[PDB]
Protein backbone atom coordinates (compact mmCIF):
# COMPACT_ATOMS: atom_id res chain seq x y z
CA UNK A 1 0.00 0.00 0.00
CA UNK A 2 2.66 2.96 1.12
CA UNK A 3 5.08 1.26 -1.39
CA UNK A 4 2.15 1.72 -3.93
CA UNK A 5 2.03 5.59 -3.38
CA UNK A 6 5.61 5.92 -3.57
CA UNK A 7 5.58 4.67 -6.88
CA UNK A 8 4.22 8.12 -8.06
CA UNK A 9 6.54 9.64 -6.81
CA UNK A 10 11.26 10.07 -7.39
CA UNK A 11 12.96 9.41 -4.84
CA UNK A 12 15.40 12.47 -5.18
CA UNK A 13 18.48 12.29 -2.07
CA UNK A 14 18.40 12.79 1.81
CA UNK A 15 16.04 14.99 3.46
CA UNK A 16 16.40 19.13 2.71
CA UNK A 17 14.31 21.02 4.97
CA UNK A 18 13.76 24.08 2.67
CA UNK A 19 10.78 21.55 1.42
CA UNK A 20 9.66 21.46 5.78
CA UNK A 21 8.81 18.81 7.86
CA UNK A 22 8.34 14.95 6.79
CA UNK A 23 5.28 13.83 5.52
CA UNK A 24 3.49 11.35 5.97
CA UNK A 25 3.44 8.30 2.88
CA UNK A 26 -0.80 9.27 3.30
CA UNK A 27 -0.12 13.07 3.32
CA UNK A 28 2.29 12.44 0.52
CA UNK A 29 -0.53 12.50 -1.85
CA UNK A 30 -1.80 15.83 -1.05
CA UNK A 31 1.24 17.34 -3.26
CA UNK A 32 0.42 19.48 -6.36
CA UNK A 33 2.01 18.45 -9.49
CA UNK A 34 5.90 18.08 -9.77
CA UNK A 35 6.00 19.60 -5.72
CA UNK A 36 9.07 17.99 -3.54
CA UNK A 37 8.63 17.02 -0.17
CA UNK A 38 10.48 15.08 2.53
CA UNK A 39 8.74 12.00 3.55
CA UNK A 40 8.90 9.46 6.51
CA UNK A 41 9.48 6.24 4.38
CA UNK A 42 10.84 3.90 7.45
CA UNK A 43 11.87 4.56 11.10
CA UNK A 44 14.10 7.26 11.12
CA UNK A 45 13.62 7.45 7.39
CA UNK A 46 13.27 10.59 5.96
CA UNK A 47 14.19 11.78 2.01
CA UNK A 48 13.23 14.34 -0.68
CA UNK A 49 10.74 13.16 -3.20
CA UNK A 50 8.98 14.43 -5.99
CA UNK A 51 5.64 13.55 -7.82
CA UNK A 52 5.88 11.95 -10.82
CA UNK A 53 2.85 13.71 -12.52
CA UNK A 54 5.02 17.06 -13.09
CA UNK A 55 4.64 20.65 -13.69
CA UNK A 56 4.63 22.54 -17.62
CA UNK A 57 7.64 24.83 -18.76
CA UNK A 58 7.23 28.30 -18.34
CA UNK A 59 5.35 30.14 -21.59
CA UNK A 60 6.66 32.88 -22.81
CA UNK A 61 6.06 33.29 -26.81
CA UNK A 62 3.00 30.98 -26.06
CA UNK A 63 -0.20 32.95 -26.29
CA UNK A 64 -0.49 35.61 -23.02
CA UNK A 65 -1.88 38.69 -23.41
CA UNK A 66 -2.42 39.80 -20.26
CA UNK A 67 -2.60 43.17 -20.95
CA UNK A 68 -4.00 44.88 -24.09
CA UNK A 69 -3.33 48.85 -24.84
CA UNK A 70 -6.19 49.87 -27.44
CA UNK A 71 -4.35 51.75 -30.51
CA UNK A 72 -7.56 52.59 -32.76
CA UNK A 73 -10.65 52.21 -33.21
CA UNK A 74 -10.54 49.25 -36.06
CA UNK B 1 -1.31 72.71 -27.84
CA UNK B 2 0.40 71.29 -24.25
CA UNK B 3 -0.87 68.20 -21.89
CA UNK B 4 -1.49 71.37 -19.05
CA UNK B 5 -3.78 73.21 -21.77
CA UNK B 6 -5.15 69.53 -21.84
CA UNK B 7 -5.75 69.21 -18.38
CA UNK B 8 -6.99 72.52 -17.85
CA UNK B 9 -9.94 72.38 -20.76
CA UNK B 10 -10.63 68.69 -18.84
CA UNK B 11 -11.84 70.81 -16.19
CA UNK B 12 -14.33 73.12 -17.87
CA UNK B 13 -17.59 73.16 -16.81
CA UNK B 14 -18.56 73.09 -20.27
CA UNK B 15 -19.08 69.60 -21.88
CA UNK B 16 -18.29 70.36 -25.59
CA UNK B 17 -14.58 71.37 -24.23
CA UNK B 18 -14.55 69.04 -21.41
CA UNK B 19 -14.56 66.37 -24.33
CA UNK B 20 -12.73 67.41 -26.99
CA UNK B 21 -9.74 67.81 -24.10
CA UNK B 22 -10.74 64.11 -22.88
CA UNK B 23 -10.42 63.25 -26.98
CA UNK B 24 -6.60 65.13 -27.28
CA UNK B 25 -5.55 62.88 -23.97
CA UNK B 26 -7.01 60.17 -25.90
CA UNK B 27 -4.52 61.06 -28.66
CA UNK B 28 -1.90 61.13 -26.99
CA UNK B 29 -2.24 58.02 -25.39
CA UNK B 30 -2.79 56.08 -28.43
CA UNK B 31 0.09 57.41 -30.63
CA UNK B 32 3.00 54.50 -30.13
CA UNK B 33 3.97 51.55 -28.05
CA UNK B 34 5.50 53.80 -25.39
CA UNK B 35 2.70 56.38 -24.54
CA UNK B 36 3.80 59.38 -22.34
CA UNK B 37 1.13 57.17 -19.54
CA UNK B 38 3.56 58.44 -16.46
CA UNK B 39 3.86 62.05 -17.16
CA UNK B 40 -0.48 62.00 -17.86
CA UNK B 41 -0.45 60.50 -14.37
CA UNK B 42 1.17 63.39 -13.05
CA UNK B 43 -1.33 65.83 -14.58
CA UNK B 44 -3.75 65.05 -12.51
CA UNK B 45 -6.41 64.20 -15.43
CA UNK B 46 -6.77 60.78 -13.94
CA UNK B 47 -9.46 61.80 -11.51
CA UNK B 48 -10.99 64.10 -13.89
CA UNK B 49 -11.27 60.82 -16.44
CA UNK B 50 -12.70 59.03 -13.44
CA UNK B 51 -15.34 62.03 -12.85
CA UNK B 52 -16.44 61.81 -17.15
CA UNK B 53 -17.43 57.90 -16.55
CA UNK B 54 -20.51 59.40 -14.53
CA UNK B 55 -21.88 61.39 -17.32
CA UNK B 56 -24.72 59.41 -18.46
CA UNK B 57 -26.02 62.21 -20.84
CA UNK B 58 -22.51 61.36 -23.16
CA UNK B 59 -21.61 57.86 -24.34
CA UNK B 60 -19.16 59.78 -26.29
CA UNK B 61 -17.20 61.01 -23.02
CA UNK B 62 -17.23 57.87 -20.88
CA UNK B 63 -16.30 56.29 -24.09
CA UNK B 64 -13.11 58.12 -24.39
CA UNK B 65 -12.66 58.70 -20.58
CA UNK B 66 -12.24 54.89 -20.76
CA UNK B 67 -10.53 54.75 -23.48
CA UNK B 68 -7.98 56.61 -22.03
CA UNK B 69 -7.82 55.36 -18.71
CA UNK B 70 -7.95 51.91 -20.73
CA UNK B 71 -4.43 52.66 -21.88
CA UNK B 72 -3.01 54.10 -18.89
CA UNK B 73 -3.75 50.83 -17.32
CA UNK B 74 -2.55 49.02 -19.88
CA UNK B 75 1.02 49.73 -18.75
CA UNK B 76 3.01 48.51 -15.91
CA UNK B 77 1.60 47.69 -12.08
CA UNK B 78 2.01 50.68 -10.96
CA UNK B 79 0.02 52.60 -13.56
CA UNK B 80 -2.29 49.91 -13.86
CA UNK B 81 -2.47 50.82 -9.97
CA UNK B 82 -2.82 54.68 -10.09
CA UNK B 83 -5.91 53.61 -12.18
CA UNK B 84 -7.76 51.66 -9.70
CA UNK B 85 -6.12 53.92 -6.69
CA UNK B 86 -8.61 56.52 -8.56
CA UNK B 87 -11.50 54.60 -7.50
CA UNK B 88 -12.20 54.00 -11.55
CA UNK B 89 -12.83 50.33 -10.84
CA UNK B 90 -16.73 50.73 -9.48
CA UNK B 91 -17.57 53.16 -12.19
CA UNK B 92 -16.04 50.33 -14.60
CA UNK B 93 -18.60 48.37 -13.09
CA UNK B 94 -21.71 50.65 -13.09
CA UNK B 95 -20.23 51.38 -17.15
CA UNK B 96 -21.31 47.25 -17.94
CA UNK B 97 -24.80 48.11 -17.31
CA UNK B 98 -24.74 50.63 -19.78
CA UNK B 99 -27.59 50.77 -22.84
CA UNK B 100 -24.89 51.38 -25.36
CA UNK B 101 -22.70 48.50 -26.32
CA UNK B 102 -19.58 51.17 -26.79
CA UNK B 103 -19.40 52.05 -23.08
CA UNK B 104 -19.59 48.51 -22.16
CA UNK B 105 -16.81 46.84 -24.61
CA UNK B 106 -14.21 49.70 -23.44
CA UNK B 107 -15.31 49.07 -19.86
CA UNK B 108 -14.87 45.79 -20.39
CA UNK B 109 -11.60 46.16 -21.77
CA UNK B 110 -10.49 48.79 -19.11
CA UNK B 111 -11.26 45.91 -16.28
CA UNK B 112 -9.10 43.23 -17.89
CA UNK B 113 -5.83 45.32 -17.79
CA UNK B 114 -6.85 45.51 -14.51
CA UNK B 115 -8.07 41.94 -13.63
CA UNK B 116 -4.62 40.81 -15.09
CA UNK B 117 -2.60 43.16 -12.61
CA UNK B 118 -2.44 39.94 -10.21
CA UNK B 119 -4.68 37.86 -8.11
CA UNK B 120 -5.34 40.83 -5.83
CA UNK B 121 -6.58 42.62 -8.01
CA UNK B 122 -8.41 39.80 -9.73
CA UNK B 123 -10.49 38.94 -6.24
CA UNK B 124 -11.28 42.58 -6.09
CA UNK B 125 -13.00 42.93 -9.42
CA UNK B 126 -14.98 39.85 -9.19
CA UNK B 127 -15.56 40.35 -5.18
CA UNK B 128 -17.71 43.28 -6.59
CA UNK B 129 -19.53 41.01 -9.22
CA UNK B 130 -17.81 41.48 -12.54
CA UNK B 131 -18.11 37.75 -14.25
CA UNK B 132 -22.09 37.59 -14.30
CA UNK B 133 -22.41 41.00 -16.16
CA UNK B 134 -19.71 40.03 -18.51
CA UNK B 135 -20.70 36.81 -19.22
CA UNK B 136 -24.29 38.15 -20.06
CA UNK B 137 -22.74 39.87 -23.05
CA UNK B 138 -22.10 36.56 -24.98
CA UNK B 139 -24.58 36.09 -27.06
CA UNK B 140 -25.23 35.33 -31.02
CA UNK B 141 -25.68 38.82 -31.68
CA UNK B 142 -22.61 40.24 -30.04
CA UNK B 143 -19.81 41.53 -32.75
CA UNK B 144 -16.78 39.37 -32.95
CA UNK B 145 -14.59 42.05 -31.90
CA UNK B 146 -16.43 42.86 -28.31
CA UNK B 147 -16.74 38.64 -27.92
CA UNK B 148 -13.02 38.28 -28.18
CA UNK B 149 -12.65 41.34 -25.65
CA UNK B 150 -14.98 39.29 -23.50
CA UNK B 151 -13.56 35.87 -23.52
CA UNK B 152 -9.57 37.94 -22.98
CA UNK B 153 -11.14 38.83 -19.77
CA UNK B 154 -12.56 35.56 -19.16
CA UNK B 155 -8.96 34.07 -19.28
CA UNK B 156 -7.42 36.98 -16.79
CA UNK B 157 -10.16 35.99 -14.62
CA UNK B 158 -8.49 32.45 -14.73
CA UNK B 159 -5.34 33.43 -14.25
CA UNK B 160 -2.81 33.17 -11.49
CA UNK B 161 -3.20 29.77 -9.18
CA UNK B 162 -1.84 30.83 -5.69
CA UNK B 163 -4.95 32.06 -4.67
CA UNK B 164 -6.87 30.20 -7.47
CA UNK B 165 -10.09 31.66 -8.38
CA UNK B 166 -12.93 31.20 -6.32
CA UNK B 167 -15.43 29.03 -6.78
CA UNK B 168 -18.02 31.22 -7.53
CA UNK B 169 -16.24 32.38 -10.86
CA UNK B 170 -14.93 29.04 -12.04
CA UNK B 171 -18.57 27.51 -12.11
CA UNK B 172 -19.82 30.59 -13.74
CA UNK B 173 -17.23 30.47 -16.05
CA UNK B 174 -17.14 26.96 -16.73
CA UNK B 175 -20.86 26.72 -18.89
CA UNK B 176 -19.61 29.88 -20.80
CA UNK B 177 -16.70 27.75 -21.67
CA UNK B 178 -18.95 25.22 -23.12
CA UNK B 179 -20.52 27.46 -25.55
CA UNK B 180 -17.19 28.98 -26.62
CA UNK B 181 -15.32 26.19 -27.78
CA UNK B 182 -17.38 25.56 -30.02
CA UNK B 183 -16.99 28.87 -31.55
CA UNK B 184 -15.45 28.70 -35.26
CA UNK B 185 -13.59 31.81 -34.65
CA UNK B 186 -9.85 31.71 -33.89
CA UNK B 187 -8.67 33.97 -31.46
CA UNK B 188 -11.47 32.74 -29.27
CA UNK B 189 -11.33 29.51 -29.70
CA UNK B 190 -7.77 30.15 -28.43
CA UNK B 191 -8.89 32.02 -25.21
CA UNK B 192 -11.30 29.85 -24.70
CA UNK B 193 -9.19 26.81 -24.47
CA UNK B 194 -6.75 28.96 -22.53
CA UNK B 195 -9.08 30.32 -19.72
CA UNK B 196 -9.07 26.08 -19.69
CA UNK B 197 -5.60 25.88 -18.89
CA UNK B 198 -5.38 28.18 -16.05
CA UNK B 199 -8.46 26.62 -14.62
CA UNK B 200 -6.91 22.92 -14.84
CA UNK B 201 -4.05 24.60 -13.55
CA UNK B 202 -5.30 25.38 -9.86
CA UNK B 203 -5.23 21.54 -9.14
CA UNK B 204 -6.97 18.24 -9.02
CA UNK B 205 -10.05 19.64 -7.31
CA UNK B 206 -10.25 22.45 -10.47
CA UNK B 207 -9.69 19.29 -12.62
CA UNK B 208 -12.17 17.46 -11.62
CA UNK B 209 -14.58 20.62 -12.24
CA UNK B 210 -13.80 20.62 -15.88
CA UNK B 211 -14.24 17.41 -16.10
CA UNK B 212 -18.06 17.53 -14.49
CA UNK B 213 -19.03 19.98 -17.26
CA UNK B 214 -18.80 17.81 -20.16
CA UNK B 215 -16.51 20.05 -21.79
CA UNK B 216 -13.44 17.11 -22.18
CA UNK B 217 -15.07 15.52 -24.87
CA UNK B 218 -15.00 18.73 -26.91
CA UNK B 219 -11.68 20.14 -25.96
CA UNK B 220 -9.57 16.61 -26.57
CA UNK B 221 -10.40 17.31 -30.49
CA UNK B 222 -8.51 20.46 -30.60
CA UNK B 223 -5.00 18.62 -30.20
CA UNK B 224 -5.65 18.24 -34.04
CA UNK B 225 -7.05 21.52 -34.45
CA UNK B 226 -5.97 23.21 -38.10
CA UNK B 227 -4.73 26.07 -36.47
CA UNK B 228 -1.18 25.20 -34.08
CA UNK B 229 -2.17 28.05 -31.73
CA UNK B 230 -5.50 25.95 -30.50
CA UNK B 231 -3.27 22.89 -30.30
CA UNK B 232 -0.16 24.37 -28.20
CA UNK B 233 -3.41 25.33 -25.79
CA UNK B 234 -5.07 22.30 -25.90
CA UNK B 235 -2.33 20.44 -25.05
CA UNK B 236 -1.56 22.55 -22.23
CA UNK B 237 -4.96 22.28 -21.03
CA UNK B 238 -5.16 18.28 -21.53
CA UNK B 239 -2.11 17.93 -19.98
CA UNK B 240 -2.71 19.53 -16.70
CA UNK B 241 -5.78 17.28 -16.43
CA UNK B 242 -3.28 14.42 -17.25
CA UNK B 243 -1.73 15.32 -14.01
CA UNK B 244 -4.73 14.16 -12.27
CA UNK B 245 -5.53 11.25 -10.55
CA UNK B 246 -5.68 7.87 -12.54
CA UNK B 247 -9.42 8.26 -12.69
CA UNK B 248 -8.72 11.85 -14.02
CA UNK B 249 -6.20 10.37 -16.81
CA UNK B 250 -8.59 8.25 -17.64
CA UNK B 251 -11.44 10.50 -18.56
CA UNK B 252 -8.95 11.83 -21.42
CA UNK B 253 -7.44 8.65 -22.59
CA UNK B 254 -11.27 7.62 -23.25
CA UNK B 255 -11.90 10.47 -25.44
CA UNK B 256 -8.82 8.77 -27.94
CA UNK B 257 -6.26 11.46 -26.54
CA UNK B 258 -3.45 9.10 -28.01
CA UNK B 259 -4.78 8.56 -31.32
CA UNK B 260 -3.85 12.50 -31.41
CA UNK B 261 -0.30 12.31 -31.14
CA UNK B 262 1.80 11.02 -33.43
CA UNK B 263 1.30 14.02 -35.56
CA UNK B 264 2.90 16.00 -32.43
CA UNK B 265 5.85 13.82 -31.95
CA UNK B 266 6.49 14.40 -35.24
CA UNK B 267 5.68 17.50 -35.77
CA UNK B 268 8.22 20.30 -37.01
CA UNK B 269 8.49 22.30 -33.60
CA UNK B 270 10.20 21.38 -31.41
CA UNK B 271 8.32 23.15 -28.73
CA UNK B 272 5.20 21.32 -29.96
CA UNK B 273 7.28 17.89 -29.27
CA UNK B 274 8.57 18.49 -25.36
CA UNK B 275 5.05 19.03 -24.73
CA UNK B 276 3.88 15.98 -26.74
CA UNK B 277 6.44 14.15 -24.54
CA UNK B 278 5.63 16.04 -21.03
CA UNK B 279 2.32 15.00 -21.74
CA UNK B 280 2.99 11.51 -22.53
CA UNK B 281 5.53 11.40 -19.70
CA UNK B 282 2.65 12.36 -17.02
CA UNK B 283 0.18 8.80 -18.61
CA UNK B 284 3.75 6.72 -17.61
CA UNK B 285 3.44 8.19 -14.81
CA UNK B 286 -0.40 6.41 -14.47
CA UNK B 287 -1.51 2.32 -13.69
CA UNK B 288 -0.51 -0.27 -15.97
CA UNK B 289 -3.68 0.03 -18.08
CA UNK B 290 -2.34 3.20 -18.93
CA UNK B 291 1.01 2.34 -19.43
CA UNK B 292 -0.31 -0.50 -21.88
CA UNK B 293 -2.21 2.06 -23.31
CA UNK B 294 0.68 4.18 -24.39
CA UNK B 295 2.40 1.00 -25.90
CA UNK B 296 -0.89 0.14 -27.81
CA UNK B 297 -1.05 3.24 -29.69
CA UNK B 298 2.38 3.02 -30.83
CA UNK B 299 4.03 6.03 -29.25
CA UNK B 300 6.79 4.10 -27.79
CA UNK B 301 9.53 4.16 -30.64
CA UNK B 302 8.66 8.00 -30.96
CA UNK B 303 9.23 8.47 -27.60
CA UNK B 304 12.66 6.77 -27.84
CA UNK B 305 13.25 8.53 -31.22
CA UNK B 306 13.20 12.04 -29.62
CA UNK B 307 14.36 10.47 -26.61
CA UNK B 308 17.72 10.07 -29.15
CA UNK B 309 17.63 12.93 -31.62
CA UNK B 310 15.56 15.42 -29.87
CA UNK B 311 16.13 18.91 -28.64
CA UNK B 312 17.47 18.54 -25.01
CA UNK B 313 13.88 19.96 -23.88
CA UNK B 314 12.12 16.87 -25.70
CA UNK B 315 15.07 14.72 -24.01
CA UNK B 316 14.28 15.80 -20.46
CA UNK B 317 11.05 15.07 -20.83
CA UNK B 318 11.75 12.00 -22.48
CA UNK B 319 13.92 10.85 -19.93
CA UNK B 320 11.07 11.14 -17.51
CA UNK B 321 8.20 9.06 -19.93
CA UNK B 322 10.71 6.43 -19.88
CA UNK B 323 11.64 6.51 -16.23
CA UNK B 324 8.29 6.73 -15.00
CA UNK B 325 7.43 3.86 -17.54
CA UNK B 326 10.32 1.56 -15.44
CA UNK B 327 8.70 2.48 -11.62
CA UNK B 328 4.43 1.73 -13.21
CA UNK B 329 5.00 -0.91 -15.87
CA UNK B 330 4.59 -5.16 -15.59
CA UNK B 331 7.74 -7.12 -16.08
CA UNK B 332 6.80 -7.03 -19.88
CA UNK B 333 5.87 -3.73 -20.41
CA UNK B 334 9.77 -2.69 -19.68
CA UNK B 335 10.86 -6.07 -21.55
CA UNK B 336 9.01 -4.28 -24.24
CA UNK B 337 10.89 -1.18 -23.64
CA UNK B 338 13.84 -3.22 -23.73
CA UNK B 339 13.67 -4.66 -26.95
CA UNK B 340 12.61 -1.46 -28.63
CA UNK B 341 16.44 -0.22 -27.72
CA UNK B 342 15.63 1.66 -25.19
CA UNK B 343 18.90 1.00 -23.01
CA UNK B 344 21.55 2.98 -25.61
CA UNK B 345 19.42 6.79 -26.02
CA UNK B 346 18.40 6.44 -22.44
CA UNK B 347 22.20 5.55 -21.33
CA UNK B 348 24.14 8.64 -23.25
CA UNK B 349 21.94 11.13 -21.25
CA UNK B 350 23.85 10.59 -18.82
CA UNK B 351 26.66 13.27 -19.91
CA UNK B 352 24.26 16.32 -19.80
CA UNK B 353 24.81 18.89 -17.05
CA UNK B 354 20.78 19.02 -15.80
CA UNK B 355 21.53 17.09 -12.72
CA UNK B 356 18.20 15.59 -12.27
CA UNK B 357 17.64 14.50 -15.95
CA UNK B 358 20.55 12.23 -14.45
CA UNK B 359 19.14 10.95 -11.53
CA UNK B 360 15.55 10.20 -13.43
CA UNK B 361 17.87 8.38 -16.25
CA UNK B 362 19.65 6.39 -13.50
CA UNK B 363 16.34 5.40 -11.50
CA UNK B 364 15.57 4.64 -14.76
CA UNK B 365 18.25 2.07 -15.36
CA UNK B 366 17.91 1.19 -10.96
CA UNK B 367 14.11 0.13 -11.29
CA UNK B 368 15.22 -1.58 -14.97
CA UNK B 369 17.67 -3.84 -13.11
CA UNK B 370 16.18 -4.37 -10.06
CA UNK B 371 13.43 -5.72 -11.86
CA UNK B 372 14.68 -8.15 -14.94
CA UNK B 373 15.78 -10.82 -12.60
CA UNK B 374 17.82 -13.76 -14.85
CA UNK B 375 18.22 -10.25 -17.50
CA UNK B 376 20.25 -8.32 -14.92
CA UNK B 377 23.27 -9.80 -16.65
CA UNK B 378 21.81 -9.88 -19.91
CA UNK B 379 20.40 -5.85 -19.28
CA UNK B 380 23.87 -5.12 -17.74
CA UNK B 381 25.64 -6.04 -20.67
CA UNK B 382 23.55 -3.79 -22.71
CA UNK B 383 23.85 -1.30 -20.62
CA UNK B 384 27.70 -1.56 -20.54
CA UNK B 385 27.89 -2.18 -24.43
CA UNK B 386 26.74 1.36 -25.67
CA UNK B 387 28.84 2.89 -22.89
CA UNK B 388 26.27 3.77 -20.41
CA UNK B 389 28.14 1.47 -17.69
CA UNK B 390 31.31 3.78 -18.36
CA UNK B 391 29.00 6.59 -18.08
CA UNK B 392 27.38 5.60 -14.96
CA UNK B 393 30.98 4.66 -13.40
CA UNK B 394 32.11 8.52 -13.66
CA UNK B 395 28.95 9.59 -12.21
CA UNK B 396 30.26 8.45 -8.98
CA UNK B 397 31.79 12.26 -8.34
CA UNK B 398 31.10 14.21 -5.72
CA UNK B 399 29.52 17.30 -6.84
CA UNK B 400 26.35 15.83 -6.61
CA UNK B 401 26.34 13.08 -3.69
CA UNK B 402 22.48 12.01 -4.71
CA UNK B 403 23.68 10.93 -8.19
CA UNK B 404 27.22 9.83 -6.56
CA UNK B 405 25.09 7.16 -4.07
CA UNK B 406 22.84 5.89 -6.86
CA UNK B 407 25.80 5.50 -9.24
CA UNK B 408 27.70 3.41 -6.45
CA UNK B 409 24.40 1.11 -5.88
CA UNK B 410 24.20 0.56 -9.24
CA UNK B 411 27.47 -0.84 -9.90
CA UNK B 412 27.74 -2.27 -6.62
CA UNK B 413 24.97 -4.82 -7.21
CA UNK B 414 25.03 -5.32 -10.89
CA UNK B 415 28.24 -4.41 -11.99
CA UNK B 416 30.52 -5.83 -9.46
CA UNK B 417 32.06 -9.34 -11.58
Amino acid sequence: VESAVLRGFLILGKEDRRYGPALSINELSNLAKGEKANVLIGQGDVVLVMKRKRDSSILTDSQTATKRIRMAIN
Amino acid sequence: TSLEAIVQNASSDNQGIQLSAVQAARKLLSSDRNPPIDDLIKSGILPILVHCLERDDNPSLQFEAAWALTNIASGTSEQTQAVVQSNAVPLFLRLLHSPHQNVCEQAVWALGNIIGDGPQCRDYVISLGVVKPLLSFISPSIPITFLRNVTWVMVNLCRHKDPPPPMETIQEILPALCVLIHHTDVNILVDTVWALSYLTDAGNEQIQMVIDSGIVPHLVPLLSHQEVKVQTAALRAVGNIVTGTDEQTQVVLNCDALSHFPALLTHPKEKINKEAVWFLSNITAGNQQQVQAVIDANLVPMIIHLLDKGDFGTQKEAAWAISNLTISGRKDQVAYLIQQNVIPPFCNLLTVKDAQVVQVVLDGLSNILKMAEDEAETIGNLIEECGGLEKIEQLQNHENEDIYKLAYEIIDQFFSS
